[PDB]
């Protein structure tokens, strides 16, 4: 009965969960942790990943 | 300067070490050209170490 008031809540909760999910996901890089990049590469070539 | 050895690659934007740390250090930009060449024809003075 109350199903169109949960679709908006579920779509917003999904959008918020998907946005956080894309944080632990690197894009053609070493890892998805910023602290694991500066201390694992040289400063000059650090700002290419 | 008269730095010798494999530390020539250390003389560059970043890439720290033993030579490019406590003797001389280029910025993280270094807008220019690094010119190096062999000098084992005039610096062969062991006396003037």
């Amino acid at each position: 009965a109350l199903g169109k008031l949960q679709d908006v809540v579920n779509h917003n909760a999904q959008a918020l969960n998907t946005l956080v999910k894309q944080l632990s996901s690197k894009f053609g890089a070493i890892s998805s942790v910023l602290n694991d990049i500066f201390s694992r590469l040289d400063p000059p070539e650090a700002e290419v990943q | 300067f008269v730095i010798r050895g494999d530390e020539v690659r250390q003389i560059a934007p970043g890439q720290t070490g033993n030579i490019a740390d406590y003797n001389y250090k280029l910025p993280d930009d270094f807008t220019g050209c690094v010119i190096a060449w062999n000098s084992n024809k005039l610096d062969s003075k062991v006396s003037g170490n």
